[PDB]
C-alpha cells in the first residue's frame, strides 16, 4: 500500500464534529478548510 | 463559594491584577444589604422546625399518591427522609442568606441532584412544591421586614428554577 | 483470575 | 519540640540578634501567670478518664452507627482503639498546654494522622466531633474555683480551646 | 487547607482550586479594534497554561510578537495559536532542548492535552512521528489526532483534566497527574521530580504502576525518592527504598500490611531526651545515624503504632501511608 | 486487551509453537457454550440501573454513617459520584464476562483504583460491601433465582458462568482492599 | 472597560449563568459610592487647566535637565506635548472616576506606554513626578469632600504604581 | 463590552473632552433610577424557566409543523437544543438590561447568529415568534401585569425599563431576521 | 475558597445547625468594621511597588551573598524572578486581608511552595527576611505610622486589622520555613 494505514488528512473539511458547540466554535468548524477556494 | 468577595478576587486573579476601586465598590453593597439578609437568616434560624413541618405536609397534600405502595413515600422511613431533605434545603437557603450568594446552594444541594432524583425515583415536582408553598406563606410585615422577604423569596425562586 | 477455556476443557474431559 | 520560651529564641537566632526588652516583659508576664497554667493542666489530668468516657458515651448515644454491627466502633479491638485514641489527643493537648506552644501537638500527634485515618477507613469527622465533646467538658471543668484563689483565667482557657480546635481541624 | 470533609470536597484542597475556577473561553472570532485587555487576560492565561507556570520575561515575551498579533484577527485560540507557540524557540528551549524524548513527550501531554500518557503505546505513537518526520509533525500530532477537537472547544484555553473521570484513562493515570501537577505555585522547573532535565515519570508511566498521592503543602510533603534496581541481572543494589509489594510470610503476620514513607531524618534528636547528645558525635566511621533522609518502610498492622512512635519521637515526619 | 481466544495465543507464543490438538478443547467448549454466555450478559445488561441503585441503597442502609453530615456520600455531588463509581465497575465486569477474560478489567478499571480512593478519602470497605451486593445480584440474575423478576431462558445448566462472574467480582473487590 | 458591572456580567457569561443575587448586590455598592466619585470627577472637570498647568511645572522644577539640548524637552514643541500628555492622563483619571473602575486608564494610557516611553526616550520618572505632585496638593475639606479625596488619590496611586 | 457609564466615555473620547456638567444628567438619572433597574432584573431572573418553556410551547402550539416528522423541533435532541437556544438569548437580554447597554448582546450572542441558523437550517422566523412571546412576557413581568403571578414592589412608575427591554428584544429578533 | 462569612457556614454544616443568634455576633461586628477593612486594603494596595522593591532591596542589603557571583539573586533573570516571587505573595496576602480569611492564601500560594523553593535551590532564610520586611511595612501602612508617606483616614482604632495581617504574614513564613 502506502503505509501501515491510511487515515484521512486533517486538512480536509468536515473532520471536527460540529454539534453541541458554541457559535464562535460552530462557524469556525463548518468552514475550516473550505475557506480557500471560493476566493478562487 | 459564589459570593460578592469571591467573584471579584477570582476576576482579579484571572486578570492577574491588584484589587482596584471597582472591587471595593462591590463590597460597599455587601455592607449595605447585609442589614436585611442577616436578619432574614436569623429569623429563618430561630423558627425552622415550624417551617419544615409546615412545608412537609403540603407535599403530601398536593401529591397524596406518594403514600401508595410501589411509590417513594410508602413507610415512615421515606417520610422521615423527606422531612430531612426538606430541612437540608432550608438549611442551605439559610446558608446562602448568610454568605450573600448562591454558593452553598449550587454546591451542596443543586449540583448532581438531577441524577440522584432520577436514579432513586424521586419526583422533583414534590421536592419543588414544598419550596413553592414556603414562598407563598410569607407576608411582608409579619414574618420579617420588607427587604428580608425579598431576599428570602429570591433564594427560594433560585432553588425552584434550579430544580425545575 | 479465571481461565474459562481450561475450565471448559477440564469439564469436558 | 519547643516550648513558648524556645519559640522566641528560635526566631532570635534566625536574625542573629539579642532579645530586646519588649520580648523580655512579654516573657516575664508569661512567667507571672505561671501558677494558673499549671492549675489548668492539673484540673485536666485529674479527671482524664471521666472526660474520655463521658465524651465517648455521648458520642455513641449520639451516633449509634459506630457501635452498630459493621460499624467502625464494632467489636472490642476497634472499640479499645477508639477509647484511647481520644486519650492520646487529650495527653498531647495537655502537653501543648503546659508548653505554651502547639509544637509537640503538631510533631508527634497530628503529623500524618489524616492519611492514617484515611488508610484505615476511619471517619475523621466523627473523630472531630469526639474532639469537640472532649473540648467542651475540658473548658467546663477548667473554670471552677474548687479551692483556688478567685481570678480570671480567660486568656488561658481560650488558648486551651484553641489547641483542641487545632487538633479537630487537622484530623478531618 | 487540607482534608476531604470541611468543604464537602476533596479536589480543591488537593491543590487544584485555581484550576477549578477559570475557563478563559474567548467569546468572539477576532479583535475589537479599540480594545486590548480582554485578550491580554486570554494571552497571559494561555502563557500560564501552555508553558505550565514557567515565567516569560518581557524580552522573551517580545520574541513572539507576531503570533499574538496573528491571533488577534486570523487564528483560533486553541488551535493555531498554541500550535504556533509550541513551535517557537522559547517553548522548545525549556521543553524539548534539555529533556530526552519521552520526557519532552510527557511534558507536552500535560501542557497541550492536560493529562498524562497512559501506557507505553501512548509513548510509541508519538515518538514514531518524531523519528519519521521531525519536531513539527511531532508537535502537531498532539493537535491533529482525534482527542483534541473532541475535548476542547476551538476558542477555549486548554485545561487540566487528567484527574477527571470522563477522560477515559487508567486510574494509575489519575495518580500520575499529581506527580506532575502539584498545586498552583509549581512550574516544571519547580518540580523536584523534574529539574527541567529529568523525566518525571520514567519507570512509573511506562510500566503503568501507580505512585502514592501525597497532597501538596502537607506536613511531610517534602518526600522524594530515587529509583534503583534490586537484582543481579540488571546489576541492581539493594537497600535504597522499600518495595511496594509486601511479598512473603510477614505480609499477614502482624495483620494487614502497609507502606509508610518518612521524609525528615536528621542527627539531632534520636534519644529519649528532647535534645542533642553532647560530644564528638557521628561514629568512628564518621557517618550519620540515618545516612539518608526519605526512608520508606513496609510494616504490619499490630506493628503500626510502635513504628509510629519510633518515627515521631526521633524527628521523623510521615509523608504517606498506603496499604498493600 | 485479551479475550479467551487471545489468552491461549499469548500462552503459546511464550512456547514458540503452533497451537492445535491439545489447546483446542477449551476453545471448542467456549464456542459450544457461547449462547449461554450471550444469554447471561444480556440478563445482566437488562437489569443494570436497578442493580446499581439497589446496591448503593443497601450499602447506605447497612451503614448510615455515609449519609451522615461529614460522611463520604453526604451531599448530592458525592451521592451522584458514588452511583457513577457504582456501575462504572458494573460496566467493566460486564465487559469481562462478555470477553471471557478479566484482562480488560485490570487495564482500564483496577489499575490504580486502590490509591485513587485513598487520595480521595473514599472508605475502601463500604465499596467492598457494594461490590458484594452487586455480585449477589449478578449470580441470581444469571441463574434466574431473582425474586423480583423472572426472565425467559432455555432450560439447562450455566453455573460455570455464575462462578466466573463471582470470580470477577471478588477480584474487583480485592483490588481496592 | 474594567468596572463593577462588566466584571460581574463577564463572570456570569464565563460561567454561562443568569445574574444572581451577588451580582445585584455588587451594584448596590456602585449606587453607594457614586455619590462621592461623581462629585470628585465634576470638581476635576471644572478646574482641570489649573491642575495641568501646575502639574507640568513641578516636573520641570524637579528635573531641570530636560531643557538642555539633546534631551526630550528642548524647544517649545516638546513642552507643549508634555502639557498635552499630562492633560491626557488627567482626563483618563476623570474618566475612571466616572466609570467606577480602572478601565479607561488601563486601556488608553497604561497598556503599551512602556514601549513608547522607552523607544521615544521619555523618562518615566518625570511622567510620574507630576502625578505625585498632584496627589500631595489635595487637602481634605478645601478641594473636595473627604471620600472624594480618597477616590481621587486611589486612582492617582494606581497610575503611579502602573508607571513605576 | 460597555455599560451605560462606559458609553459616555467612548462618546467623549472621540471628542477628547472631559465628562462633566452636560454629560452628567443621564448618569445621575441612571443612578437615581438604579433600584427600579435591579428590581426589574430580579423579577425577570426569578421567572426564567417558566418564560422559556412557555415561549417555546407557544411557538409550537401556533405552528405545529415544527414537531411534524421532519420539522426542526422534531426529535428530543432538537427540542432540547431549541430550549437551550431560547434560554441563552434570555440570558443575554438580561445581561443587557442589567448593564443598561446592549453592547454585550451584540458581541457574544448576535454576532453571526444570522447565518448560523441558516447553516443549520433553523427556520429564522419561528424564532422571531418565540422572541416576541418572551418580550411580551418580559414587559408584563416588569410592569407587574402578569396574570399568573403577582410580585411585591414599591409603588411607582418604571415603563422606561419596559420600553428599554422591548428595545432590546426587537433588536435580538431583527438581528436574525 | 472561603471568606469570613463562609467559614461559619462550614463550621455549622459540620453541626447540621442553623446559623442564628449565637453565631451572628462575629458577622455583625465584621460588617460594622467593614469600612476600616476596605480602608486598610486600599492603603496596602496603593503602596505595593515601593513595598516590594524596598523589601527585596532590604533583603539584599542585609545579606550581600545573594548578588554575589553564584548567589541566588545574581543575574537579571533571577532578580526579576525574585521581585515577581515577592509581588505574588503580597498579592495573595492582600486577597486574604480583603476576604477576612486566609483560606485563599493556603490553596493558591502556599500549597507546595515549601519544596518548590527546595527544588529550585532558593534559600529559605532570605525569603523569610523579605516576608518580615513586607510585614513590617504592612503594619505601618495600616496604622498610618509610615515615615515616608502619610495618608488620609478618619480617626479611630484598627489595630485588629494590623494583628490580622501580621497573623497572615507569619503564616506564610512558617509554611516555607
Ligand atoms: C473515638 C474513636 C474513633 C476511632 C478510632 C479508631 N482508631 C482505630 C485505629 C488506629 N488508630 C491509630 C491511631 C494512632 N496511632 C498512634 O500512634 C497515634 C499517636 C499520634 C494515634 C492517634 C492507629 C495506628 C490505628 C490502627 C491500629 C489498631 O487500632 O488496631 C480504629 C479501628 C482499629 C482498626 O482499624 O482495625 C478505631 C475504631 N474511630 C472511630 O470510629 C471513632 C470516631
Ligand atoms: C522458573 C524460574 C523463572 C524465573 C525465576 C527467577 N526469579 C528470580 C528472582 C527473584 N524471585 C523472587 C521471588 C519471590 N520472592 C519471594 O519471597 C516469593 C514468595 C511469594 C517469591 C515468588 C525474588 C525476591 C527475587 C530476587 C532475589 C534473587 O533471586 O537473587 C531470578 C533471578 C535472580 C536475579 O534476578 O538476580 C530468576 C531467574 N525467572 C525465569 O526466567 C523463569 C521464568
Ligand atoms: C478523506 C478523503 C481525503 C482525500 C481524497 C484526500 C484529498 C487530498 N489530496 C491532497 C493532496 C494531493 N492529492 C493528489 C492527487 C492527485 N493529483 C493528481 O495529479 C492526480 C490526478 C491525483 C492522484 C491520482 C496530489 C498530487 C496531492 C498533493 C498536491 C501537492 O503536494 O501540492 C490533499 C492536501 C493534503 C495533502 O495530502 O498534502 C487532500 C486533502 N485527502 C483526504 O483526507
Ligand atoms: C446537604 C444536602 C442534601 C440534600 C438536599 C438531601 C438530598 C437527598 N435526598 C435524598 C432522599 C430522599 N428524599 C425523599 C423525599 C421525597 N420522596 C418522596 O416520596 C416525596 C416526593 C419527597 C418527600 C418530601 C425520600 C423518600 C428520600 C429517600 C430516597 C430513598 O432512600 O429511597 C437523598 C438520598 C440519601 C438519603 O437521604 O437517604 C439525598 C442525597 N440530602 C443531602 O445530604
Ligand atoms: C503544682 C503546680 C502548682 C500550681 C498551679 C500553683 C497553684 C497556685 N495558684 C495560685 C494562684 C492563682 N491561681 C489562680 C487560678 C484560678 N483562679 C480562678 O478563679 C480560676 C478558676 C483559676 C484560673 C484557671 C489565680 C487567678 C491565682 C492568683 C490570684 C491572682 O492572680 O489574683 C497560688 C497562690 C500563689 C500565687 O498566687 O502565686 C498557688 C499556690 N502552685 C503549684 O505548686
Ligand atoms: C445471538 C445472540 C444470542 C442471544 C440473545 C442469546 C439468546 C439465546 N439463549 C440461548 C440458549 C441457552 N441459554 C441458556 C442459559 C441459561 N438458561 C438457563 O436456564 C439459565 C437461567 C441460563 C444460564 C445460567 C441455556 C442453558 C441455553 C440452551 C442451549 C445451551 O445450553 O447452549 C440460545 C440458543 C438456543 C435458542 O435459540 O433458544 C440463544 C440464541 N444467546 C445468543 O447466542
Ligand atoms: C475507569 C474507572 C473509574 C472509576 C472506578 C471511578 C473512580 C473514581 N471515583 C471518583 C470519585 C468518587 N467515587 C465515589 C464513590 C464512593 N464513595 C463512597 O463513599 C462509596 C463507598 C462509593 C460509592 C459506592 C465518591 C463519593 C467520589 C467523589 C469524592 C468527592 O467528591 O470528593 C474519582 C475522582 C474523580 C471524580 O469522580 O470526581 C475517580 C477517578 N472513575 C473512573 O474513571
Ligand atoms: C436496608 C437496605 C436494603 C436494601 C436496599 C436491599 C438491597 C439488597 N438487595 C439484595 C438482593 C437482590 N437484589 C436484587 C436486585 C433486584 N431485585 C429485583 O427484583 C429488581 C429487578 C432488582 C432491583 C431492585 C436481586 C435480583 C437480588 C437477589 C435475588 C432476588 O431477590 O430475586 C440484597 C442481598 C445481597 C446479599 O445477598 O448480600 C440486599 C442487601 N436490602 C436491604 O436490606
Ligand atoms: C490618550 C492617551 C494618551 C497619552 C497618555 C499620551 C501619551 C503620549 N505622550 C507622548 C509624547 C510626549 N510626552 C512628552 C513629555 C515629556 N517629555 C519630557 O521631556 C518630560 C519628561 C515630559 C514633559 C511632561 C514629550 C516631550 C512627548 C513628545 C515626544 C516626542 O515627540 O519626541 C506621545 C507621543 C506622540 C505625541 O504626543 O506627539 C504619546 C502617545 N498621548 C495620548 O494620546
Ligand atoms: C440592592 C439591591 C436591590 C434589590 C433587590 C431591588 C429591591 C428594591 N426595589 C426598590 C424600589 C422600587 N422598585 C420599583 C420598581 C417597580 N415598582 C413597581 O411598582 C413596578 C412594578 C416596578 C418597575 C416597573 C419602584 C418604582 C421603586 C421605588 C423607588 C424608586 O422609584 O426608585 C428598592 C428601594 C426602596 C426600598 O428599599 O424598598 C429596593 C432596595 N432594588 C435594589 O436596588
Ligand atoms: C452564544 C449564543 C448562542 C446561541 C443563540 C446558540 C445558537 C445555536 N443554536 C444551535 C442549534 C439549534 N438551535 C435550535 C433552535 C431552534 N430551532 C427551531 O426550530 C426553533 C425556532 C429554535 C428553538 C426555539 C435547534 C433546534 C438547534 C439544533 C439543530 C440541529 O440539531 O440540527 C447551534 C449549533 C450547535 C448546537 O447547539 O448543536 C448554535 C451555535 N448557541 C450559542 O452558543
Ligand atoms: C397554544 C399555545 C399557547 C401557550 C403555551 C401559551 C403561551 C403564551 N403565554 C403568553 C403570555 C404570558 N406568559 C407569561 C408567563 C407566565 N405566566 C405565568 O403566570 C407564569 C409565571 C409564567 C410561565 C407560564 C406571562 C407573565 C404572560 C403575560 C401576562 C400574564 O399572563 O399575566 C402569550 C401571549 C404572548 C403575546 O402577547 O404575544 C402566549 C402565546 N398561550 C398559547 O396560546
Ligand atoms: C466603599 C468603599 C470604601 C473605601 C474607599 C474606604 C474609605 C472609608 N474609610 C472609612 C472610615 C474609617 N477608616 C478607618 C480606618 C483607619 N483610620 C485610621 O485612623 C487608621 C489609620 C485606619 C485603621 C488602622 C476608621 C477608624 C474609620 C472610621 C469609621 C469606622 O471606624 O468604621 C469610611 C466610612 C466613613 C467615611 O465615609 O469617611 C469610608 C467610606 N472604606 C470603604 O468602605
Ligand atoms: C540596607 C538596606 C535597607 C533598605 C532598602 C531599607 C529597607 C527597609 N525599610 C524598612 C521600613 C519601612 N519601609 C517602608 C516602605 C516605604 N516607606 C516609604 O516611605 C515608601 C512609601 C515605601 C517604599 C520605600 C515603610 C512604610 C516602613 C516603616 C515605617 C516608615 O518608615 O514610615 C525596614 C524595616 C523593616 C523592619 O522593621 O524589619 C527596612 C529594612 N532599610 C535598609 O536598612
Amino acid at each position: 500500500l502506502t503505509g501501515y494505514d491510511s487515515k484521512s488528512s486533517p486538512n480536509f473539511p468536515n473532520r471536527a464534529a460540529t454539534r453541541e458547540r458554541r457559535t464562535v466554535s460552530f462557524n469556525a468548524r463548518v468552514a475550516r478548510n473550505k475557506s480557500q477556494a471560493k476566493k478562487i | 463559594m459564589k459570593s460578592v468577595i469571591t467573584t471579584v478576587v477570582s476576576a482579579a486573579d484571572a486578570a492577574g491584577r491588584f484589587p482596584s476601586n471597582s472591587d471595593l465598590e462591590s463590597i460597599q453593597g455587601n455592607i449595605q444589604r447585609s442589614a436585611a439578609r442577616l436578619e432574614a437568616a436569623e429569623k429563618l434560624a430561630g423558627n425552622h422546625e415550624a417551617v419544615v413541618k409546615e412545608a412537609g405536609d403540603a407535599c403530601f397534600a398536593k401529591y397524596a399518591y406518594l403514600k401508595n405502595p410501589g411509590e417513594a413515600g410508602e413507610n415512615q422511613e421515606k417520610i422521615n427522609k423527606c422531612y430531612r431533605d426538606v430541612d437540608h434545603y432550608m438549611r442551605l437557603v439559610n446558608y446562602c442568606l448568610v454568605v450573600g450568594g448562591t454558593g452553598p446552594l449550587d454546591e451542596w444541594g443543586i449540583a448532581g441532584a438531577r441524577e440522584v432524583y432520577r436514579t432513586l425515583n424521586l419526583p422533583t415536582s414534590a421536592y419543588v412544591a414544598s419550596i413553592a408553598y414556603t414562598r407563598d406563606r410569607l407576608c411582608v410585615p409579619r414574618d420579617m421586614s420588607a427587604q428580608a422577604g425579598v431576599e428570602f423569596s429570591a433564594y427560594l425562586d433560585y432553588l425552584i428554577n434550579a430544580l425545575s | 483470575v479465571v481461565l474459562p477455556v481450561a475450565r471448559a476443557g477440564l469439564a469436558a474431559t | 519540640m519547643l516550648d513558648a520560651f524556645a519559640k522566641v529564641v528560635a526566631q532570635a537566632d534566625a536574625r542573629g540578634e539579642f532579645l530586646s526588652n519588649t520580648q523580655i516583659d512579654a516573657l516575664s508576664k508569661m512567667v507571672k501567670e505561671g501558677n494558673q497554667r499549671l492549675d489548668i493542666v492539673n484540673k485536666v489530668t485529674s479527671n482524664a478518664s471521666a472526660i474520655v468516657t463521658n465524651s465517648a458515651r455521648a458520642l455513641f448515644a449520639e451516633q449509634p452507627q459506630l457501635i452498630q454491627p459493621g460499624g467502625n466502633a464494632y467489636t472490642s479491638r476497634r472499640m479499645a482503639a477508639c477509647l484511647r485514641d481520644m486519650e492520646i489527643v487529650l495527653r498531647y493537648v495537655s502537653y501543648a498546654m503546659i508548653a505554651g506552644d502547639s509544637s509537640v501537638l503538631d510533631d508527634r500527634c497530628l503529623n500524618g494522622l489524616r492519611e492514617t485515618y484515611q488508610a484505615l477507613g476511619t471517619p475523621g469527622s466523627s473523630v472531630a466531633v469526639a474532639i469537640q465533646k472532649m473540648k467542651d467538658a475540658s473548658v467546663a471543668l477548667a473554670n471552677d474555683t474548687t479551692g483556688t484563689p478567685i481570678g480570671d483565667c480567660s486568656s488561658l482557657v481560650a488558648e486551651l480551646a484553641g489547641y483542641f480546635d487545632r487538633a479537630a481541624v487537622s484530623v478531618v | 487547607r487540607l482534608g476531604t470533609v470541611s468543604g464537602n470536597s476533596s479536589l480543591d484542597k488537593l491543590g487544584l482550586d485555581k484550576f477549578l475556577s477559570e475557563s478563559n473561553r474567548a467569546y468572539t472570532p477576532r479583535a475589537q479594534p479599540g480594545f486590548s485587555s480582554e485578550y491580554e487576560q486570554i494571552i497571559s492565561a494561555t502563557y500560564k497554561q501552555l508553558f505550565g507556570n514557567a515565567y516569560i520575561m518581557d524580552s522573551e515575551r517580545a520574541e513572539m510578537a507576531k503570533q499574538e498579533s496573528m491571533f488577534r484577527d486570523g487564528q483560533l485560540t486553541l488551535k493555531d495559536f498554541c500550535r504556533a507557540l509550541a513551535k517557537t524557540e522559547q517553548y522548545k528551549k525549556r521543553f524539548f532542548d534539555s529533556r530526552p524524548l519521552y520526557g519532552a513527550i510527557e511534558l507536552n501531554f500535560k501542557n497541550i492535552l492536560g493529562r498524562t500518557p497512559d501506557g507505553l503505546e501512548h509513548y510509541r505513537a508519538k515518538s514514531a512521528v518524531y523519528d519519521t518526520k521531525g519536531y513539527e509533525a511531532f508537535v502537531d500530532a498532539f493537535f491533529d489526532d482525534g482527542e483534541y477537537d473532541e475535548v476542547y472547544d476551538d476558542y477555549t484555553v486548554p485545561f487540566y483534566r487528567g484527574y477527571k473521570t470522563e477522560a477515559n484513562l487508567s486510574m494509575a493515570a489519575f495518580t500520575h497527574f499529581f506527580r506532575m501537577v502539584r498545586g498552583s505555585s509549581t512550574s516544571d522547573k519547580a518540580n523536584p521530580n523534574s529539574m527541567q532535565k529529568d523525566i518525571p515519570l520514567n519507570y512509573y508511566g511506562i510500566t503503568k504502576t501507580p505512585l502514592a498521592v501525597i497532597a501538596p503543602g502537607a506536613a511531610g510533603t517534602a518526600y522524594t525518592e530515587s529509583f534503583s534496581g534490586t537484582g543481579s541481572w540488571q546489576s541492581g543494589r539493594a537497600g535504597l527504598n522499600a518495595a511496594r509489594v509486601a511479598l512473603g510470610v510477614p505480609a499477614t503476620a502482624n495483620g494487614k500490611s502497609f507502606r509508610v514513607e518518612v521524609t525528615g531524618y536528621t542527627q539531632p534528636g534520636f534519644g529519649i531526651t528532647a535534645g542533642t547528645a553532647v560530644g564528638k558525635l557521628y561514629k568512628a566511621n564518621k557517618l550519620s545515624r540515618y545516612p539518608r533522609s526519605n526512608k520508606s518502610y513496609v510494616v504490619g498492622f499490630d506493628e503500626l503504632t510502635p513504628l509510629y512512635q519510633r518515627i515521631t519521637k526521633n524527628g521523623g515526619t510521615i509523608a504517606s501511608i498506603t496499604p498493600l | 486487551m485479551l479475550d479467551a481466544f487471545s489468552r491461549v495465543v499469548v500462552n503459546s507464543d511464550a512456547k514458540a509453537a503452533y497451537v492445535g490438538g491439545s489447546d483446542l478443547q477449551a476453545l471448542k467448549s467456549f464456542i459450544a457454550d457461547g449462547n449461554k454466555r450471550l444469554d447471561a450478559v444480556n440478563s445482566i445488561v437488562s437489569n443494570a440501573s436497578c442493580m446499581v441503585s439497589d446496591a448503593v441503597s443497601g450499602m447506605i442502609c447497612e451503614n448510615p454513617g455515609l449519609i451522615s453530615p461529614g460522611g463520604n456520600c453526604y451531599t448530592n455531588r458525592r451521592m451522584a459520584a458514588c452511583l457513577r463509581d457504582g456501575e462504572i465497575i458494573l460496566r467493566y465486569v460486564s465487559y469481562a464476562l462478555l470477553a471471557g477474560d478479566a484482562s480488560v478489567l485490570e487495564d482500564r478499571c483496577l489499575n490504580g483504583l486502590k490509591e485513587t480512593y485513598i487520595a480521595l478519602g473514599v472508605p475502601t470497605n463500604s465499596s467492598i460491601r457494594a461490590v458484594s451486593i452487586m455480585k449477589a445480584q449478578a449470580v441470581a440474575f444469571i441463574t434466574n433465582t431473582a425474586t423480583e423478576r423472572k426472565m425467559s431462558f432455555a432450560a439447562g445448566d450455566c453455573t460455570s458462568l455464575a462462578s466466573e462472574v463471582a470470580s470477577y467480582f471478588d477480584r474487583v473487590g480485592a483490588a481496592i482492599s
